[PDB]
């Protein structure tokens, strides 16, 4: 009569490495390592992303005349760029604090498109229908949806003086631009005045803006350039503009609402009826593993990014089924 | 391994036990049979799955983190968000791949000493009454049947009952 | 006879965790988590800490009028700004490069407030008694005390003309303002130049002012700003003000010293007769021990901050006294 | 535990032993008591002692650390500082929770180990002239009185002494 | 030692083994010399050499880095790069030191361990036909030349061959 | 007859650490720390080196008189810039975004120094031959190799205009001057413009200056100031300058080439008949270890550097020979 003491052997053939030895086969394992992705786009904690198109920030923000426009509110859980954002700025110049906007952006859940300066009612004494081929739309001459591009009106451009007070309750992104024409015969002909400038003051914003006229390079067929200003007015407060020339006025300004937890990615991926906790450029993730390699930029709740390509924890024994 | 059961005097696995890691093989007159040691077994499930947990309770959850833009004027700026980025990464890489390899030696080791463990036990309880003939058997110098087999599993083994016959075949 | 091997109990009830197992009960065990302050504030290494009151940094800089003066040398180990700081800028204006500011205060360890230009000589054509109720002092219109607007005297402003040499051995820290009035009117009231402007110089040091007039909304009952800048004068070196209108000039300046290991918190636990080599926002830490979770805010030499509730390291054995 | 002393086959703790973590308890003639092993409980001592310095020791101190402050207009590195400040400490909570923890697990079946060590030494030297009665007990085929049960303590138990007298009683 | 073995039961090393971290040392009428024993040294050395290369493979190749310049009003952002250089340098001093510290001590104990299975694999085989006489020797009931010897350092030593004769001298 | 089992020992007198015991001597043990360098500056994978000698980066772009012309066209892996580098700025001024600039030449690997603007050629009407006592060279008044000091000419400084298309398919580096005269009396003398302006414009650049004319500290030997300016031609753009006064004209440009693994070090160790994969400012590493004590700054593929003194694995056993 015999009685052995032993242990537990079978089929499997999960490997696992230790630091004396690579390649042990064991009984049993655990992966701690995430690498499937569903490869869509999904709504992230029941909230559906802002996709801006063919729009990059910028031109979503100018309002560029060549992407669809969107419902007067939005609110969101991230923003999708498309890789190839053809349209952006559609008139040549600079975006001052352009990627300081965008960090202002992603702690940004919903936004509110409304009215600020009304087209037909707050420039009497301009002219309001400026229109460039650099903005093109339906092969049309056009400009942004957004702004309004202020001209001579016969043959006098009286100094122009208007005020926004914020009753919305929340921050006012107010977006306008400088145009800077390239001679001094077209400065005279658009605005009237040479010694021109532009007055924006709020309660903790004070810029003045002048003109600086010189012929440049041609991009996108414009020797003139546009620089592009933007401030966050506070609820409450008042902005005054003033101007006698070169103003690009705002027309429609955005009522903003913060939140937690969004952010601004880039991807080709589409848009589908799904939810996640935890979305990647790539596609979104279902997974309570503590590990993921597929992508470092994440929204949601996710698995810390790794470079590893295999990550298994043994539970089990050394498989000696032999 | 570190403690000479797993892989060592006990060679091989039992692919026969299926209903837990570590058990006893049984071999008498009524028969024959495998039998899993269910509380070493139990409390080395409940101490795995503590393991496994604390790896993943001590690895906080990932809230968003996604990349940042610069202008042609901060390059300095966009290269120590890179430094930044790229040295997190460096560290969690280094952190995760090592922890799993070190608790995965010590997990080896874990289930070599249970192993050796749960063969002392019986060693100790039959002592002269059964013989070591290798490979982590014992040959009973008495009849032991499956009450008497039991009582080894189980910490009840009685060594007086059968000395005398024992000492006998042991001559 | 009989003889046993066995190991001690005890009747400890310190547990301790493992990888394998939680809540192990042990003979003995040590802890490495600091959690315990005094609730204080304390001199650190000897040196007492500079407490601004009812002042931010903004204000004792400038010498705001509603807070206690300093005595005219201090020197110390960390500053303290009270939570509730209402008392800063009190005429509306920005305060340029003011974070930068801070950081350079953060490696101070002394002052010497100093009379740069002396106010009954240094400005022999100019008015020098110019109040704001904006900055009031007992009810009082009042201004900065290191600071003095200059306006017009007998109706003329003539173009002035100033100039220090370091000859403290040390950086000599020297505060100015430029001030925008809403309208010309004012302007040439005040001022008498609507052309005019600012300039101040240094080896290193070059910029020149001018103002921006423009109605904007009122802030503290003031429609006019007042923008403030600084420069830090090395030793030897000669800084030069020239102004025919709206300079806010320097009148006492701060002669700075180097130190290491201070730094700047914000805290409402009060000052006492104690003495640490750890300080914390929330109070002092009197500790050997590697690590705390007391506050992630630190001056001196301090354990390092953990978000950990129980940190036991086990050096006895487990407790089996059945 | 790794080694199946402590809460092994060695069940239960001595509270009557208060100098010492490991030690023996005899019985004769001329009594009873407890005596801590000096040797191995203060060697446990210097490496133990010396395991919590080195985990105080790798820690540096933390020098002066205090935020920095960020206008308006300065929210991406503002976000870069928090950032840094966020993903250091969580490095360092994650470094010093899993040190104790796998610290403290080392230390449990170091312990362990002194246990087993100084029960096997005993073992040796007494061979066949004692028998195993569990529990890290062994019981004596002749008679031991103080002297003879200091010299199981130390190092210098006499088996040929009682070799003819243990194999009489053993029978 | 965790195991007992080396500076344990086996008090001091062997200068004159020189080809192998473990072995034998033989007397017999034939004579007397060390032996290493290949099987056990070799695995040991293929697993050490496993561990000093996952810890170098572990770090990465560190590229070029190198410092920035700021003007003189960027003491923040300066301030920032210092904290993350510095606060990187203190987690990789740290990471080094405490994995070469908890390396070493695994690999002492590794040996250790490798010492004192190879002994229990000789007492195993050897049962009741030698006897132990401390510092981790056996002396034999029974005459055993060279071949005997060998099938000792191997795995295929005959018990029954020499269990009548060494029942005489053991009486 | 006996049989023994043991262990090896040996004479060695290695030592290693353990968590629980110090100075323990070992059989065998593995050095990780590589401490040993050169002490000489190396090529790096068969790159030699660019040795600015006694002209820091500003010097060496600006043309400064007092260094060593280098060849047209050079390629390198790394930049060494000598410690007490008393050749840079010799005008008295300000670098606008040097800092930037440094980095931007952290990643170019060559150089071609071309004319962009010959001298001879581009400023028929203008005045080349300015010189400065504060550029000397052998004694004598000189000025930056690479710009050009342009003034009046027969009583008059005609409004110029240049422009240059950037034909080399690299990024053409353009580097500028703006003069400030100390009074307007020199400004009339030099440039016969008191309202005189500097535009300079590109596709993706656009800036003008405006001298501002104070006196200053003399700071060696100038009252006045010299401001340098930068920009970066994209491969296809067009640069064009315009002024009427204080402009300090480029000459020669840069053609650059984007590389990786490049830096600029700090060292005054001399180049040497050597290769190696890894380049401190101390010296060089030829070493596979993982770990170096030597310097945080490293070129190339190096070992990590960290602040112990010894990291020593140990392989064998305790070594107990006794
Ligand atoms: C890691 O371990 C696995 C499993 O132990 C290794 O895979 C195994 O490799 C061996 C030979 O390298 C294979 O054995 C061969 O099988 C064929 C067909 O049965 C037979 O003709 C040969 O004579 C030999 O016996 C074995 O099938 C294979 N097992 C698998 C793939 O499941 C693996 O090579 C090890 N190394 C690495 C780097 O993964
Ligand atoms: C961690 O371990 C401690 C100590 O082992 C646990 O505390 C203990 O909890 C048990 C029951 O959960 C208590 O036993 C009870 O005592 C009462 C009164 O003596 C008796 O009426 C019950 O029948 C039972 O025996 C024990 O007193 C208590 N010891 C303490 C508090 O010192 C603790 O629950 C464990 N778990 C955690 C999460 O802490
Ligand atoms: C670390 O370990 C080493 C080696 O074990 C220690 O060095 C050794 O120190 C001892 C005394 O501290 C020296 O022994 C002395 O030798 C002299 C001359 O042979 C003799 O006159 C004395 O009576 C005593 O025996 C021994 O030579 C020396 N070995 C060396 C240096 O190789 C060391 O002290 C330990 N501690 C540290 C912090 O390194
Ligand atoms: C988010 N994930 C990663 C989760 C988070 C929590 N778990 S968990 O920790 F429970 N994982 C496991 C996964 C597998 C095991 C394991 O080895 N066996 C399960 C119990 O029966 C064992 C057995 C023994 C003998 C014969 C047959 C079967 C096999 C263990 Cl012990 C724990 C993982
Ligand atoms: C800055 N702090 C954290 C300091 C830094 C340095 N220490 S220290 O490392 F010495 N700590 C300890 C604290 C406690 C112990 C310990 O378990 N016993 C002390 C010695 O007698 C032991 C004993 C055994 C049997 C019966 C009664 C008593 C109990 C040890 Cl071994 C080390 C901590
Ligand atoms: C980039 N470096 C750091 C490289 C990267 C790869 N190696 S490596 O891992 F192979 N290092 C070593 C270095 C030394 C050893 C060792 O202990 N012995 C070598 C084998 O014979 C052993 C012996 C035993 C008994 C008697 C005499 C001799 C001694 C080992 Cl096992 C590995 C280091
Ligand atoms: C351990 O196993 C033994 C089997 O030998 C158990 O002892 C027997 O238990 C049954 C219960 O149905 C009794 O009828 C027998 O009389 C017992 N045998 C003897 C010799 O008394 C024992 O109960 C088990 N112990 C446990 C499970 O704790
Ligand atoms: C180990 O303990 C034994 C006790 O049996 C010690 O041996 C005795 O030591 C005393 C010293 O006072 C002598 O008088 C006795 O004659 C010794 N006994 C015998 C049988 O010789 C021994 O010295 C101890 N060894 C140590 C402490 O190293
Ligand atoms: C283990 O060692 C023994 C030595 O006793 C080997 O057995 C002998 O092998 C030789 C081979 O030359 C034969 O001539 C002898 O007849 C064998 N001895 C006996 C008693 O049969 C054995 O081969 C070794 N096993 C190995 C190396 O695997």
């Amino acid at each position: 009569d015999t009685i052995c003491i032993g242990y537990h052997a079978n089929n499997s053939t999960d490997t696992v490495d230790t630091v004396l030895e690579k390649n042990v086969t064991v009984t049993h394992s655990v992966n701690l390592l995430e690498d499937s992705h569903n490869g869509k786009l999904c709504r992230l904690k029941g909230i559906a992303p802002l996709q801006l198109g063919k729009c990059n920030i910028a031109g979503w923000l100018l309002g560029n005349p060549e992407c669809d426009p969107l419902l007067p509110v939005r609110s969101w859980s991230y923003i999708v760029e498309t890789p190839n954002s053809e349209n952006g700025i559609c008139y040549p110049g600079d975006f001052i604090d352009y990627e300081e906007l965008r960090e202002q952006l992603s702690s940004v859940s919903s936004f509110e498109r409304f009215e600020i300066f009304p087209k037909e009612s707050s420039w009497p004494n301009h002219n309001t229908n400026g229109v460039t081929a650099a903005c093109s739309h339906e092969g049309k001459s056009s400009f942004y949806r957004n702004l309004l591009w202020l001209t001579e009106k016969e043959g006098s451009y009286p100094k122009l003086k208007n005020s926004y007070v914020n009753k919305k309750g929340k921050e006012v992104l107010v977006l306008w631009g400088i145009h800077h024409p390239p001679n001094s015969k077209e400065q005279q002909n658009l605005y009237q005045n040479e010694n021109a400038y532009v007055s924006v003051v709020t309660s903790n914003y004070n810029r003045r803006f002048t003109p600086e006229i010189a012929e440049r390079p041609k991009v996108r067929d414009q020797a003139g350039r546009m620089n592009y200003y933007w401030t966050l007015l506070k609820p409450g407060d008042t902005i005054i503009f003033e101007a006698n020339g070169n103003l690009i006025a705002p027309m429609y300004a955005f009522a903003l609402s913060r939140g937690f937890g969004s952010g601004i990615i880039t991807s080709n991926a589409s848009m589908h009826e799904c939810n996640t906790k935890c979305q990647t450029p790539l596609g979104a993730i279902n997974s309570s593993l503590p590990y993921q390699n597929i992508h470092p930029v994440t929204i949601g709740e996710c698995p810390k990014y790794v470079r590893s390509a295999k990550l298994r924890m043994v539970t089990g024994l050394r498989n000696i089924p032999s | 391994g570190l403690f000479g059961a797993i892989a060592g005097f006990i060679e091989g696995g039992w692919t026969g036990m299926i209903d837990g890691w570590y058990g006893y093989h049984h071999q008498n007159e009524q028969g024959s049979g495998y039998a899993a040691d269910q509380k070493s077994t139990q409390n080395a499930i409940n101490g795995i799955t503590n393991k496994v947990n604390t790896v993943i309770e001590k690895m906080n959850i990932q809230f968003t983190a996604v990349g940042k833009e610069f202008n042609k004027l901060e390059k300095r700026m966009e290269n120590l968000n890179k430094k930044v980025d790229d040295g997190f990464l460096d560290i969690w890489t280094y952190n995760a791949e090592l922890l799993v390899l070190l608790e995965n030696e010590r997990t080896l080791d874990f289930h070599d000493s249970n192993v050796k463990n749960l063969y002392e036990k019986v060693k100790s309880q039959l002592k002269n009454n059964a013989k070591e003939i290798g490979n982590g058997c014992f040959e009973f110098y008495h009849k032991c049947d499956n009450e008497c087999m039991e009582s080894v599993r189980n910490g009840t083994y009685d060594y007086p009952k059968y000395s005398e016959e024992s000492k006998l075949n042991r001559e």
